[PDB]
């Protein structure tokens, strides 16, 4: 299968570089341009440049010309493009991408996007905590406190608990984020039943589940 | 830095009773004195907090008792598992110091040895070596004496002993001798006996194969 | 370079019905138009190419269309399920160039808010913190206030509050509101309550518990 | 499930340096010390010190101040203590441990512990032989001899562990720099030969996993 | 494999009768004596009878003479032992043994056993009811109600064995109820899923009961 | 093997059970030496011996101690016609029992 795989998160500090990788598999590398998309938080889309693996031609926007460098390598069909003289501004969403046309359709696949926070602050992993009440239905929760920096994924039950599920947007307080989930099953499921919140942060190497205990 | 005295080396008792280990602070340390439980080649585990509290899965029969300088932990219910060295610990002051240790050895009666031999492998062999091994499996008590005769003759050189601490499962020893010769020396004899003496006999208990 | 406009940043219509976005290009782009859907917390999913051309996997209920600087993109029997913005795009000149977005809305009926509390958990409290978590869910129109009283004084400090996008199942809106305080200022006080304000009703949701 | 991985062995020459890591997962980095302890061959436990991962605070066993340096790496939740000027005297298991109370009970967690071996010998693998009784009872017992290895420590199980009753695996000996030890397991006499028997050693430091089937 | 499968119970009423059957496999059927012991709950060991599955050649006790009718069935590898006029002294449990010596060595091999009951009444279901309350937790199951027996009583499908007491049955008014406790870390409960495992093979009862705080 | 003094606990009946008209309070005593034990049951500090059944495991295979478990069964109107359920367990290892009680409430 067709798959373009980016690392989660990177913090750099200010005035510092970094290189956002995107490794390719499933298809000939060197066969389709390789397309770099950023977006800030709460923006719109803007296009970084191009670049064809084959010879490493590119098509650059002006606006990142001395922010942006293209690269391939071929031996471990990874693509990469390097950001210097890293500012606030530089802090987004850094997705690459590629058009497939077999003769038949015209296929489209994207990265998960690199999430790149430019501060001087430190990696902080969250503290999970259980949300248990003190009717047919019962709502659980799980708070995600005091992370840094962006994302965090959580889940319920490794995805198998997906409907009725709230994943509140996580807000900056405090040079820390927070963000909350609430689900709501059947009574005749919790708490006769295991209900986990699993919660992923990347930038800290973090993975906690944390069962939603009655008391 | 406080010393924490553990006035025995050695604790011993019986399976289902009762054995009670003492530490002794130099200078009152409240209760803020914690025990753990070291089984061999295991990682330790923390048995007691705050002189008396008991962490999550140690069971009931493990107790602390004490304030200031005098402090005990008593197992009950003693089981062939509980064979392991404890240590207190204080942690009123910096910095935190442990005991000495204190192991936990079980009385049971006598066992003899159940004996058994086996020639060099044929893999060993080629690489220009011979190892002849005996096996003392599951005798009590520890002192045992194992002599090596090639031919009817003693040899004492190049043998390696060992010897397992108290069983978990039936408080018994056991101990495993080698005898390492060159290939040429090996084939340069025939009878090779491992010859095992215990309290449990007047008479050694004899095991023996002929190279052929 | 080449502006892509999309006057509208918001668009309304109902479940099954139709909605159409404009794309305005400064200057002529033949027919070198891509739109492309992004819903909350994904990557950019590819819509139209060549102004009028699906991708693969596309359904039927999207369709572009326009050439020369006027494209619109028209979305039929929307469902729950298309909450998105969606972007015009130019790929006739060089460097490429991206409208600035349109978000998608359903209308629907009002629907109250159900409102539970929780106390802080005994693993925060061991941390020093306490927080109480009061999610109000699935509420229609958006706008909601929220009130949090401590033994009958409001606290409008130490407040998270945190809006869900529209619900891609039933296009309800949901809220959750943190009160964090120090647990010694937490077990220095008894009520706890949330009340939850919603154009549903003139009387507030009331929902609390005494620590 | 909260787990802390360290590697099982680290051979350095004297006068040189080395650093222990300790690898956390399944729970807030960030939330409980880190406690560093010291064990001599044979010896009792000793206290290194303890860090905070939030801030890097530190408390240090006066004795080890000069040896031991405590870091952490939030962005991979792994712990680092780095020993310098490495001498006989610090060759040791060093376990990395945590404490963490919940509000209900309280639970320990430990890192298996990291065997440092301050030597200037290079590694050797272990040569592991079967033990097979002679030609010609209701129960046999079979063994291995796992000879000349460098350093400890070796982990020897009989068929990946589904052998754990009547097995008995003795303590290393040191001689002339090499370790040796051996391992007996007790069967029945309707398991081997009939059934195969595997006594199968791991040498960390050498890389070495070899599966050695007692044959007759 | 070698392995004899038995029926775990049999429910037969005062005068009727009841054939106890004997599934073997994984060897010869016809090259080893089969043998039957009968063992009253709280007695000894008594012999029944043999029979050789090759030409139902029969060695029986005079006792078991008139009551007991061993016969097998080449063709499915079965045993059989009928009993006739039941009466309360015949509610038993029932084995079925091989002797196997293979030249090398001798290995014996017995059925799980059938507990055979002589009784009027009917069956009944168990009702299964968990039992919910420091550093360890016990936790409890009640199986109340059931006949007859056996029931069969695990933790965690066997995977929690250590810390466990299953306590006989009593009986009382041709009902029988017995308890299990369960001993685990404070870490373990109510943070992981404790579950009490009940099988009634008399009333085809497989029941999973969770203990939930 | 040496004498030990039995782990008490009491449970009372599910709400499971309840449905059914039934009542069954639950008295376990866990791994104690000798099996001499004697148990009283006292339904708002009054002794019953009504309804009230007992069972001994064998020797148990690990520690060689003894468990019971004693078990008083009534029906739910006369479950919720007491409040105080004491299970008091009389071994040779101390003069005074350990006492193990519940309330209704
Ligand atoms: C900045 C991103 C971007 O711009 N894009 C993109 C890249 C990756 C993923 C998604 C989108 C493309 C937009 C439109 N495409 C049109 C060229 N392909 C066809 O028109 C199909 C040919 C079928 C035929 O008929 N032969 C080029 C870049
Ligand atoms: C060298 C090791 C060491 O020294 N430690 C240790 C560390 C990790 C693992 C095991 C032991 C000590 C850490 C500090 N203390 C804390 C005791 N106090 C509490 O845990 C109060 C919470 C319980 C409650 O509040 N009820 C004892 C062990
Ligand atoms: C009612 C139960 C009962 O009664 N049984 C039983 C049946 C099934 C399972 C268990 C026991 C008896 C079956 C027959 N066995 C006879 C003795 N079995 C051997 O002796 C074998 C060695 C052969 C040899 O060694 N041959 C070579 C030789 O010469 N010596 C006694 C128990």
């Amino acid at each position: 299968q067709v798959q373009l795989q980016q690392p989660g998160a990177e913090l750099v500090k200010p005035g510092a570089s970094v290189k956002v990788s995107c490794k390719a598999s499933g298809y000939t590398f060197t066969n389709y341009w390789m397309y770099w998309v950023k977006q800030r938080p709460g923006q719109g889309l803007e296009w970084i440049g191009r670049i064809h693996p084959s010879d490493s031609d590119t098509n650059y926007n002006q606006k990142f010309k001395g922010k942006a460098t293209l690269t391939v390598d071929k031996s471990s069909s990874t693509a990469y493009m390097q950001l210097s003289s890293l500012t606030s501004e530089d802090s987004a969403v850094y997705y690459c991408a590629i058009e497939i046309y077999d003769g038949y359709n015209t296929m489209d696949y994207w990265g998960q996007g690199t999430s790149v926070t430019v501060s001087s602050a430190k990696t902080t992993p969250p503290s999970v905590y259980p949300l248990a009440p003190g009717n047919s239905m019962v709502t659980l929760g799980c708070l995600v406190k005091g992370y840094f920096p962006e994302p965090v994924t959580v889940t319920w039950n490794s995805g198998s608990l997906s409907s009725g599920v709230h994943t509140f947007p996580a807000v900056l307080q405090s040079d820390l984020y927070t963000l909350s989930s609430s689900v709501t099953v059947p009574s005749s499921t919790w708490p006769s039943q295991t209900v986990t919140c699993n919660v992923a942060h990347p930038a800290s190497s973090t993975k906690v589940d944390k069962k939603i205990v009655p008391r | 830095d406080i010393v924490m005295t553990q006035s025995q080396k050695f604790m011993s008792t019986s399976v289902g009773d009762r054995v009670s280990v003492t530490c002794k602070a130099s200078q009152n340390v409240g209760t803020n004195v914690a025990w753990y439980q070291q089984k061999p080649g295991q990682s330790p585990k923390a048995l007691i907090y705050s002189a008396s509290y008991r962490y999550s899965g140690v069971p009931d029969r493990f107790t602390g008792s004490g304030s200031g300088t005098d402090f005990t932990l008593t197992i009950s219910n003693v089981q062939s598992e509980d064979l392991a060295e404890y240590f207190c610990q204080q942690y009123n002051n910096y910095p935190l110091t442990f005991g000495a240790g204190t192991k936990l050895e079980l009385k049971r009666a006598d066992a003899a040895p159940t004996v058994s031999i086996f020639p060099p492998s044929s893999e060993q062999l080629t690489s220009g070596g011979a190892s002849v091994v005996c096996f003392l499996n599951n005798f009590y008590p520890k002192d045992i004496n194992v002599k090596w005769k090639i031919d009817g003759s003693e040899r004492q050189n190049g043998v390696l002993n060992s010897w397992t601490d108290q069983d978990s499962k039936d408080s018994t020893y056991s101990m495993s001798s080698t005898l390492t010769l060159t290939k040429d020396e090996y084939e340069r004899h025939n009878s090779y006996t491992c010859e095992a003496t215990h309290k449990t006999s007047t008479s050694p208990i004899v095991k023996s194969f002929n190279r052929n």
